[PDB]
RNA sequence: AGCGAGA
């Protein structure tokens, strides 16, 4: 229990290109995710994210 | 497949460790070694009389030998002696 | 007590007792482990004897002890009447088949091959029973992967966990 | 009907031999060939020998 | 050669060219992939259900 | 899977020198997703007759 | 100790703009969370201002430091133990324990090394990693346009 | 259990038939039946169930 | 090849003697094909040298690549040149390093080992799994007089460890 | 304790053993054998180098040497039976250092009682090249040479067709490097972008790809 | 291997 991660604040970019275009190239009509990590150190005492 | 005529080959034995007749079919006229590997799981040898004399190869490695590489034979003869007299303690005293 | 009533073919859990008896009892039996341990049972099994003394007991002796004996018969008379001797059970070398098969099956092959490679090398070097006894029953288990893969156990999965 | 049993599943399926024979025989317009033995037996035979069963076909 | 398959006929509507060397996201190996579109205008006949 | 992965880790992490990027391993999930739409029973190829 | 703007060196992220500060009663305790993000993690840690001394919070080095690197850049005659591991693991403890002459020292003896001969790709990385932090904390040691950093570091290193 | 669930008579029948005493021994009892092989302890069977 | 004189089919337990007469070799090694030139390895599970050639009527090497050279094996690979098709009917056979028991006769209730040497599954399983030891042989006469003995020995040793 | 009723517990845990699984059978059987210390590490050595060195000596006089005295024999040769017994001592405590650290290496290429066999082969070496006058505890060099064997193993003994080590570890390193790139990218490298930064050519790249690839069920169309 | 469908 020394240090702690955790994550929060899910969402989405534009996708990275229109369904017809998706189609056509076989790529996958997709978007990214993000997500906001939060690490934590309890022995010091700090939040990376 | 034509079977009225073809190259012939001969047959020469070869001797196994447990003695297995083995007719190699070779080339009718062909050089052949002294030794041939068979389904017997290793390698027959002829009967006649030849040899080539293999000369095996020295074994790869030993315990002992690759301790010999790391110590030397008057600190194991100290050891020895150490061994042997509490040994002799443990017997006799 | 054990030993005043003692006779072979019988098992010993609890290997310490079985140490014990070696160091304390190094002659006077020979015990032994795995399938060789029954290769060597049947090599001093005589079916006649066997055969006759079920055929007795079934003649003479009723009930349950009878349905039981009669069952062995029906085995042990298959070996009497046939030329077949019961060595073909236990098992010296494995047939491959023919490199048609082409890698499910081949792979089962694969791991057998490198079973047995590696308890000739263990055997080779020497190693403390444990590693070799437990190499040994590993390729118990390879063979019976390749004869029959998950009768016994579960069965040696693949890629994608098949 | 015994023949064109043997004829489908031996020449038409599985038989190697016979096939290539069989198609000989109707371009040049010979006589059908007789069946030889069904492809299949033989691996059936190879599997099971490979399971440590002596499995042998005696002539007579 | 790619060849129609037995019993396959009709017009070429689209043939699509999709390269390695036009620098398309072809799998890993391929070097040009080409799809023909072939149509065949198909009318009711003995066997339609 | 990716918390199994990241709590193993965290054994042989050294302390002060980790943040929740180089921490956090994304393959398994991206992998998880993929073969789901692809080859998962319930991600039925569409059926526009 | 902290004023925003200050890239306070502290690593592996090194030199961290500081943003503003929060005290928050975390714990029972509003006590101070200065706020800094890495320019090159590009992440934000909020650490506790009163353990950011406490972890070894610092600010940048003057010009001593940098006359040091030269000088320790010209220093020759080093030798390394025999066995490539125990060589690897020395120079990757120093590079861990964040001094600034013992990565200038990991950073150009590899660079005369990979020059003789061209080692390996781990040591490839160390490299590049080692030297992309000396160069940014050069850069902004003379605030010299970095890619000017990057060719008085190749002019120096020719000695 | 008399005083929730002693109204039924089913229920006071097993807690005759138990023949079992003990809470130590109730969890000796599952412990052994649950995870078998491994050797029973008074600590590690609260934290099973 | 095989004719009509199938008149009769049998089938019985093969031993370890007719395990190595059907073999063309001994595969030793779990190496299939190179993984750059494609082929087949010596002494591996498609070994030529004991299956046959892969591509009809040449040995491994190509010394001999014609079907006058039928029924010829060349001497530095060994292949025997002839028909490809083969590789369907030639055997190998791995000599294992200990005994094995053929699971068929092993598991298949009733184990017909079990009831061959009447021992119970169970003790059976746990025997050739190695997981429990057994004796297999005892002694009879001068058992008797070792036993006067022994009775003598174990004597000495109750009295020994009533005196500790 | 005193609890015949406890103690019926642990005796039938350790007298009718269920062995019901491989590694269940042999992770329980490896933890009879309690661990060492360095004291008992360097005397267990010494006796094995003490075996090994009568069992020498008696081969060298066993041609055209002496007949060694019936007391003395029978003490060198207890040296000698003694020796053995010491590695296999060395051995079973070790097993455990095999298990813990084939743990780390499951899921992948092959089974696990394979690591286990494989480790325990490399600590068998281990031993055999160990030395204690350095005065360095056993188990940080036993580790090295563990490793080694499972990697070795892992090359060999893994694909369907063994690739060779180094062969292994550039294509692994691949791997990681496209790992890694994606994570720093978001997008697969193409085979130009991978060749610049390993300072090969893409030829090799995709070589490297297609040695990669290993045969799926057979169970281009 | 997995999906869906006709009789
Ligand atoms: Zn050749």
């Amino acid at each position: 229990g020394s240090m702690s991660l955790s994550f929060s604040d899910p969402r989405f970019d534009d996708v990275k290109a229109p369904v017809d275009e998706c189609k056509d190239k076989d790529m996958t009509y997709a978007a990214p995710l993000f997500v906001t990590a939060e690490f934590i150190n309890n022995n010091t005492g700090e939040i990376k994210s | 497949d034509r079977n009225h005529d073809l190259a012939p080959r001969q047959i020469a034995r070869y001797r196994t460790d447990n003695g297995e007749e083995f007719e190699v079919p070779f080339a009718d006229d062909a050089e052949i070694p002294g030794t041939w590997l068979c389904r017997n799981g290793m390698e027959g040898t002829l009967i006649e009389g030849d040899l080539p004399e293999p000369k095996k190869v020295k074994p790869p490695r030993t315990h002992w030998d690759m301790l010999l590489e790391r110590r030397s034979i008057e600190e194991l003869e100290e050891l020895l002696k150490e061994r042997l007299e509490l040994i002799r303690s443990r017997r006799r005293g | 007590s054990t030993f005043t009533k003692l006779a072979p073919k019988q098992l010993i859990v609890d290997e310490n007792l079985y140490r014990e008896l070696v160091d304390r009892y190094g002659e006077y039996f020979t015990g032994a482990m795995g399938a060789e341990s029954i290769q060597k049972l049947i090599e001093n099994f005589d079916i006649d004897a066997e055969a006759e003394s079920l055929r007795d007991v079934i003649r003479n002796g009723k009930g349950q002890k009878k349905l039981r004996a009669l069952k062995r018969l029906k085995v042990v008379a298959a070996f009497q009447q046939s030329g077949n001797s019961p060595m073909g059970m236990v098992l010296d070398a494995v047939p491959v088949i023919p490199p048609e098969l082409r890698s499910d099956l081949n792979d089962l092959y694969r791991r057998v091959i490198n079973r047995n490679n590696r308890l000739k090398r263990l055997i080779d070097l020497g190693a403390p029973e444990i590693i070799v006894n437990n190499e040994k029953r590993m390729l118990q288990e390879s063979v019976d992967a390749l004869f029959d893969n998950g009768r016994r156990g579960r069965p040696v999965t693949g890629p994608g966990n098949r | 009907a015994a023949y064109t049993l043997q004829e489908l599943l031996t020449i038409k399926s599985d038989d190697t031999v016979g096939r290539v024979k069989v198609y000989e025989a109707i371009v040049k317009g010979e006589n059908i060939p007789e069946p030889g033995i069904p492809e299949s037996f033989k691996v059936l035979l190879k599997e099971l020998q490979s399971l440590c069963l002596n499995v042998e076909v005696l002539s007579s | 050669s790619l060849k129609v398959p037995h019993g396959e006929s009709g017009k070429v509507i689209g043939i699509r060219v999709f390269s390695r060397e036009d620098e398309d996201e072809l799998p890993a190996g391929v070097n040009e992939l080409v799809r023909v579109y072939v149509a065949q205008k198909r009318k009711i006949s003995d066997g339609d259900k | 899977r990716m918390e199994r992965v990241v709590r193993e880790r965290m054994t042989t992490q050294d302390v002060e020198a980790i943040t929740p990027q180089t921490l956090i391993n994304i393959r398994p999930v991206v992998a998880a997703i993929k073969e789901f739409f692809g080859t998962s029973q319930l991600s039925q190829f569409m059926d526009q007759n | 100790i902290f004023k925003v703007g200050d890239t306070v060196v502290y690593p592996h992220h090194g030199a961290a703009l500081v943003e503003a500060i929060e005290t928050r009663t975390i714990k029972g305790e509003q006590k101070e969370y200065l706020v800094l993000k890495v320019a090159q993690g590009d992440l934000t840690v909020r650490v506790p201002a009163e353990n950011a001394e406490y972890v070894g919070v610092r600010d940048v080095v003057g010009q001593e430091g940098l006359d040091k690197v030269f000088q320790v850049l010209r220093a020759p005659h080093t030798e390394e133990p025999t066995n490539w591991s125990r060589r690897y693991k020395a120079n990757l403890e120093k590079l861990a324990s964040g001094d600034v002459n013992k990565v200038a020292e990991v950073v150009r003896d590899l660079w005369r090394r990979d020059q003789e001969r061209g080692l390996s790709a781990g040591e490839k990385r160390m490299l590049a990693k080692a030297r992309q932090i000396l160069v940014g904390e050069l850069a902004l040691a003379e605030s010299t346009d970095d890619a000017k950093a990057e060719t008085i570091l190749d002019e120096v290193l020719a000695a | 259990i008399v005083e929730r669930f002693g109204f039924s008579e089913i229920m006071r029948s097993t807690l005759e038939k138990d023949n079992t005493v003990g809470t130590d021994e109730a969890l000796l009892d599952i412990y052994r039946k649950l995870r078998p092989g491994e050797p029973p302890t008074k600590e590690s069977a609260q934290t099973l169930l | 090849l095989d004719v009509n004189f199938f008149d009769e089919l049998r089938i019985g337990l093969a031993t370890a003697e007719d395990i190595r007469q059907w073999s063309y070799g001994e595969v030793k090694k779990p190496e299939t094909i190179n993984y750059r030139t494609l082929k087949p390895e010596k002494d591996g599970l498609f070994c030529e040298k004991i299956f046959g050639p892969t591509r009809d009527w040449e040995c491994y090497c190509g010394k001999y690549k014609r079907v006058r050279f039928k029924g010829i094996i060349c001497e530095r690979c060994g292949v025997e040149v002839t028909r490809a098709k083969v590789r369907r009917e030639r055997m190998g056979h791995i000599e294992l390093a200990a005994p094995v028991t053929h699971i068929w006769y092993f598991k298949g209730v009733p184990s017909r080992l079990g009831y061959l040497l009447d021992l119970a599954p169970k003790d059976l399983e746990k025997i050739i799994y190695f997981a429990a030891y057994v004796i297999t042989s005892v002694d009879e006469e001068m058992r008797h007089n070792e036993l006067s003995t022994l009775e003598a020995e174990m004597a000495v040793e109750r009295k020994a460890v009533e005196d500790q | 304790e005193d609890e015949s009723e406890a103690l019926r517990q642990a005796r039938k845990d350790a007298e009718l053993t269920a062995s019901a699984d491989s590694v269940r059978a042999y992770l329980k059987q490896i933890g009879k054998v309690a661990l060492l210390n360095a004291e008992e590490e360097v005397e267990l050595a010494k006796r094995i180098e003490a075996g090994l060195y009568a069992t020498q000596l008696m081969t060298e006089l066993s041609e055209r040497g002496e007949k060694l005295p019936a007391a003395q024999r029978r003490d060198m040769m207890w040296i000698c039976r003694d020796g053995d017994r010491a590695k296999n001592h060395l051995l079973e405590a070790n097993l455990r250092l095999v298990v813990s650290l084939a743990k780390r290496y499951t899921g992948r290429g092959m089974a696990f009682l394979d690591l286990i066999q494989e480790g325990n082969l490399g600590l068998i070496r281990a031993v055999e090249k160990f030395d204690y006058t350095k005065g360095y505890k056993f188990s940080t060099y036993a580790t090295w040479w563990i490793r080694q064997a499972i990697t070795r193993a892992m090359a060999d003994q893994a694909r369907t067709i063994r690739i060779p080590v180094h062969m292994v570890e550039v294509i692994n390193k691949l791997g990681r490097i496209q790992r890694e790139l994606l994570q720093d990218l978001g997008r697969e490298p193409t085979p130009e972008e991978l060749a610049k930064e390993m300072d090969i050519t893409p030829e090799k790249v995709l070589e490297i790809q297609q040695y990669a690839r290993e045969p799926i069920s057979l169970d281009g169309d």
